[PDB]
């Protein structure tokens, strides 16, 4: 009957919701990694100063 | 419990010797009357409460038997609503599983397919078709389940907690067994209480009768009473003649002037 | 505790009325709530009954003895069994057309 | 029709979850900005 | 299976004394468990008896309340709910020392500030409502006793 179609659309959209959250969460993990890369440059600059000392 | 035929109540009537438990010997007449009346009234109240509890247990057992009889209005919800028609494994969907007679079931199904939000009338299907057991199953919204149930109740339809491939049947069987056990235990308790009460309340009643006889004797013949308190057990075929003879004999003391009491127990 | 001096009833309407006549509980002026949380077994909801029982048996409630009718406590039997704390105590009061059964006593089941 | 009503309910159910999909992505997007400063600042302190 | 105690004559004496103490504690706690389980059996018997008593008292009190309601012509539920401003029946916890454990046992207490009854303003069945109030007061006392037993 039509009940299966009603549930399938909600189930299909729910799966996309989890994928959207997972992709956004993955981007958050990537953003932290990218931010740490900028911090690593400061550590690299500090290391060069330590080498100069 | 001792059988009623072996109850010694007439044997006690043959003696009527007052005991210390029913009334203290040194207690005052008013105090003894109050104590005996209170104790016997408490016993009667306990007997009445036990009888009421036994009646309630019997009513519960009858309800369980009616549920097990197969009438879809009280039968297992598994067969009342078809698993396919009932909404399952869906967070946004729910079932009604209303039970009602043919006209009432049709009205409830129409209301569920119309009034309930996300009704999806194509999912409506009746799993039972008897005259008073024409219960039908629908797949409405999860939030609209309460509204559908309320509409069915207004439409003289009783919903049920239908569940597909669940332990509902086992739970119902266990509940019926527990109700039967509780009814049996309550019946045993009521039988024991009645067997004890038919003796205790009778003994208290005879103590009250003896105290009233003594009070009447001291009121009529003065103090000290010195009255020949006697109990006469007339045969059933000559109760009226015995009463007439007693009334005639009591005329020398001049209701009759002499203290006379009639007991049919 | 000193604050525990209060009796809570979650039984049926008739039992709640009788115990209120007995004078079990009081309406809190600050919380605007009373211990006589009358709730019919057929009315309200099982979730509402469970929430009321949790509020009365937790959240630093002042109830010393929680009074739940056997009929209403049967529907929340899972929560009754979960309430394994020594205090507040719980009792299965008989209800009209619903006598108390020893099998339904959660606390007596520990024997 | 009965099928049309069920199809309409399917779209509404899908639309409701679609709104949650945007909310889930938006909430995690805000966390990405927070994560851009959190931990990374702690990492710099460890690097320091 | 064995402790890491360094073997010495002093350590041997200390561990032998520890074994003697542990054996004495084992005997003492076994006897304590025996005494407390005898008391537990007694408490279970009293719980069953009080459960039967409660089953009787609830039925008789409900009958009294129903009779009072019939005499008054209406349910006293609304009046009882309206008169719920103050509590007239309270339970004070007492840490009665039974055997070797401080088991908490409830003691019922009452106050005169909440003496108001639902029969006020009813206009009918005042004696019946008072009798029902007294019956339910006795019932509440019985339930406080049973609650102390159960705790």
């Amino acid at each position: 009957n039509g009940i299966a179609t009603l549930l399938q659309a909600e189930k299909e959209a729910h799966e996309i919701v989890s994928k959207a959250r997972k992709y956004r969460q993955d981007k958050l993990k990537q953003a932290k990694t990218d931010a740490a890369k900028e911090i690593d440059s400061y550590k690299i600059q500090k290391d060069k100063e330590l080498k100069e000392f | 419990t001792l059988p009623i035929n072996n109850m010694p109540v007439p044997e006690y009537l043959e003696n009527f010797q007052w005991q210390t438990r029913k009334f203290k010997l040194d207690k005052s007449i008013k105090d003894l009357i109050t104590l005996i009346s209170n104790e016997s009234s408490q016993l009667d109240a306990d007997v009445r409460a036990t009888y009421a509890n036994y009646n309630s247990a019997k009513t519960n057992l009858a309800a369980a038997e009616r549920k097990k009889t197969g009438d879809l209005s009280v039968r297992s919800l598994h067969d009342i609503v078809k698993p396919e028609d009932f909404v399952l494994n869906s967070e946004h969907l729910t079932t009604v599983l209303v039970a009602v007679p043919k006209s009432l079931k049709s009205d409830f199904e129409k209301s569920y397919e119309t009034l309930s939000k996300n009704v999806v009338p194509a999912s409506a299907s009746v799993i039972a078709e008897d005259a008073e057991y024409v219960l039908f199953n629908v797949h409405l919204f999860k939030k609209n389940v309460q509204e559908f149930t309320t509409a069915a109740r207004e439409k003289k339809f009783i919903p049920r907690e239908f569940n597909y491939s669940e332990e509902l049947i086992d739970q119902l069987k266990k509940e019926h067994d527990s109700a039967a056990s509780l009814e049996q235990s309550l019946r045993v308790q009521l039988v024991r209480l009645a067997k004890t009460a038919y003796v205790d309340v009778f003994i208290n009643w005879f103590h009250i009768k003896a105290l009233r006889v003594y009070v009447e004797s001291v009121l009529r013949y003065g103090l000290p009473p010195h009255f020949n308190i006697k109990i006469i057990a007339v045969p059933p075929k000559n109760l009226s003649k015995c009463k007439s003879e007693l009334i005639d004999a009591f005329g020398f003391l001049g209701y009759e002037p002499f203290v006379m009491y009639i007991i049919n127990l | 505790a000193e604050k525990r001096t209060l009796i809570a009833v979650i039984a049926d309407e008739d039992t709640t009325t009788g115990l209120l006549l007995a004078g079990i509980g009081q309406i809190t002026p600050e919380t605007q709530e009373k211990n006589f949380f009358v709730y019919q077994e057929g009315k309200t909801t099982k979730e509402e009954i469970t929430d009321k029982f949790n509020h009365f048996t937790e959240e630093r409630d002042d109830i010393a003895i929680l009074l739940i009718n056997q009929h209403i406590a049967e529907n929340i039997r899972a929560r009754v069994d979960s309430f394994t704390n020594a205090f507040p105590a719980i009792l299965e009061i008989p209800s009209k057309d619903h006598p108390y059964d020893p099998e339904k006593d959660s606390v007596l089941k520990r024997v | 029709q009965v099928n049309d009503e069920l199809n309409k309910m399917q779209a509404f159910i899908r639309k409701e979850a679609e709104e949650k999909a945007k909310e889930i992505q938006l909430k995690a997007d805000q966390e990405y900005e927070i994560e851009k400063t959190n931990i990374v600042r702690n990492e710099t302190n460890n690097i320091d | 299976n064995r402790e890491q105690v360094f073997p010495t004559r002093m350590t041997l004496g200390l561990m032998k004394t520890k074994l003697k103490g542990a054996n004495q504690g084992y005997s003492l706690l076994k006897r304590k468990s025996e005494a407390l389980t005898k008391r537990f059996r007694d408490i279970t018997k009293r719980i069953d008896d009080a459960k039967q008593k409660m089953g009787r008292v609830m039925q008789t009190a409900a009958f009294s309340l129903a009779e009072v309601s019939y005499a008054t012509g209406e349910n006293i539920g609304y009046q009882v709910q309206e008169s719920v401003s103050t509590a007239r029946f309270k339970v004070r916890a007492r840490q009665e020392n039974v055997s070797g454990v401080y088991l908490s046992q409830f003691e019922s207490y009452i106050d005169p500030e909440i003496n108001d009854f639902r029969l006020t303003g009813l206009g009918r069945g005042g004696q019946q409502v008072q009798r029902a109030k007294e019956i339910y007061s006795r019932a509440v006392e019985t339930l406080v006793e049973l609650a102390s037993l159960q705790t």
